[PDB]
């Protein structure tokens, strides 16, 4: 199937 | 107190064209090291990443740390002022809030000297480790945007499919559907017009060409582009600035449920 | 199956360069003498006729007839995918709903793949008879579309007048008038072949700068062109594709009533 | 009766160039000087003319002096269908409505000939006075109009102060403010791509960058501009057509009140 | 005043 | 914070 991520889903935010 | 002189400007004005259009507003982090940028777009879905260091300019002098926010464009506008081969200084007190920007023409008779203002932003910046990919491949940089653009008249999406023996774009639409494959090239020596990989494991992602697009605004910076990638993780397109540093544009992938 | 392979293939990025823009939906008529295509545009007010004869490709297969139904912009945007230093190969099967398009670099280290998708279409095809005209003038392609949008910028008709010491175009506007004198040269040129004129009785006509500025959009497909005129009977403006074949152009003049 | 053949016709192509996009409708006076031309815009805030003297030209002859009145996009519409290097006639006869343009190639094969309708139109003409100013800075016109669009990339409006070390280009806006610094050259180029300023008093002023932008739109014609100046009086921008004439565009300024 | 004609006027169509 | 015209310097002879 096709479905589009974002950044957030990879990576963590700082603090 | 900053203030930072450098003689190819050349490189600033490509950063900003490479910026301008993908990020409105970011924060440059100013250091005793160097010069950083992180900043995600409004969907974030892609991700910039600039890093320029200190010994790459001719004068750097930071006493203090900064975390200046800027609008993109209005600064691009400012250097869009400044010859492409001047002489471009950026100087910025303390508890200042505003960036003087002053350019030096090749011959010593015109001196331009801008100021502009300075905004309090909230960045959202993400830790993105270090590590490595499963297949990294370098090509020309005028010839993956040619072929981003070229895809572009195709579909939305862009499937690219990474072995050892070369990489293969495809995108569908509604007229039909394309492929464009580009061969390992080891036969010639210059590093220019060559595409080298270096591959783990095949690795076959999608992602949008609308974010592609703003990405090969930075074809000016480079000679070359390197994409980096492994398995569901996000793409990055790197362009080396001559000494510098780099710009890094990090792209997430479209996943199957 | 359908198969064809021409090395200089930026041929085909004009051919359709000069198509798109007039002809949105045509039929290709694919037998083993060559290639075909007759189309009027919506205004049956002319006509469009494409013939690139087998000699010309590197290669040309084709066991059954076909006449395949084409969106001629879906695939003018995909030739424009293709360097102009590129061989292409067109394929097909019988059967078929996708025709295929490959693009193979010089160097053989980039390789394009296309599969655009056809339709059935109702052409109507007129009957077109060899017939001798009255004056025949062959000039230089970009002198005669400079000739074209210069009068093009005056009015919105033409009058073509041709006798055997010269040809004159007119054309009248809100602006005010204009006349092009061509006179017959000394027959020293080539390429540049300064209006050469073979009359058997002097006629002048009235046409549509519109329909004249669409025709002229193939000038880099032949290196001089040929108008083909008499009496009350339609304009042909013919384009020789080197070696291949041909495309011309017909016009249907303006009558008093 | 009025002719005129020039050669060198690019500089008439070039010279239409400069006025269709600002003026639209002017009133060419013809005499046996040559040709002279002013036209305000239709903002009534700048002001164009040209001239052109008959030593210039290749062949010139005009028995009654004339006053015709011609739409410029036309005419250089017309202009666009002559070629750079085409030998252009003007003709018209004595109190005649229409002008005959006549081109003529060097190869001597294509001859295109066009007459244009005149008008008759009010032209308001205004009488300037000759005067000297205070500060004429001369300078390359393509440095004069990168400055202007950079300039217009900031603000919409933009001071000029001129002194005796050199001339300073400023402009404000939302974004910040920025000023251009251009040096009376000392580094004795001779070359002409060199910025000489003379001054009687020093004068800063304010004028549109919209109106400048227009202006710099005859830079094709000279290789360097003048701007000359006074306090409180309109700029002039200066283009010297080689050896011909000229083509000068006046500016009128904007000042303050003071509440 | 003239009136602009087409192919239709001069040749016929088949299929 | 005025912008004038040519009419406001010169005159029509």
């Amino acid at each position: 199937k096709r479905r589009q991520t974002s950044m957030t889903d990879f990576y963590h935010s700082k603090r | 107190m900053f203030e930072a002189r450098l003689v190819q400007g050349s490189i600033l004005k490509k950063v900003l064209e490479a910026l301008k259009d993908l990020i409105n507003e970011a924060c440059w982090d100013i250091s005793s090291s160097g010069v950083n940028l992180q900043s995600m777009d409004s969907s974030h879905v892609s991700l910039v990443q600039l890093t320029l260091r200190s010994e790459g300019f001719d004068t750097y002098r930071c006493d203090r740390n900064l975390a200046m926010g800027v609008n993109l464009t209005s600064m691009s506008k400012i250097l869009k002022c400044a010859g492409n081969e001047d002489i471009i200084t950026l100087r910025a007190e303390d508890n200042a809030d505003t960036l003087a920007l002053v350019f030096e023409a090749p011959n010593q008779e015109k001196v331009s000297d801008y100021e502009m203002k300075l905004m309090d932003l909230d960045v959202e910046q993400l830790g993105i480790p270090e590590q490595e990919y499963s297949c990294v491949v370098k090509m020309p940089s005028g010839e993956f945007a040619r072929i981003c653009r070229d895809l572009s008249h195709i579909g939305d999406a862009v499937v690219i499919s990474c072995a050892k023996d070369g990489v293969k774009f495809s995108a569908s639409g509604e007229l039909g559907n394309g492929n464009i494959k580009l061969s390992q090239t080891s036969n010639v020596d210059k590093e220019e017009e060559a595409v080298t990989i270096e591959m783990n494991e095949p690795v076959q992602l999608t992602f949008a060409l609308r974010y592609l697009n703003f990405f090969t605004k930075a074809t000016p910076l480079s000679s070359t582009v390197t994409l980096s990638m492994s398995a569901d993780v996000p793409l990055v397109v790197e362009y080396k600035i001559a000494d510098m540093g780099h710009l890094k544009y990090y792209l997430a992938p479209k996943i199957e449920d």
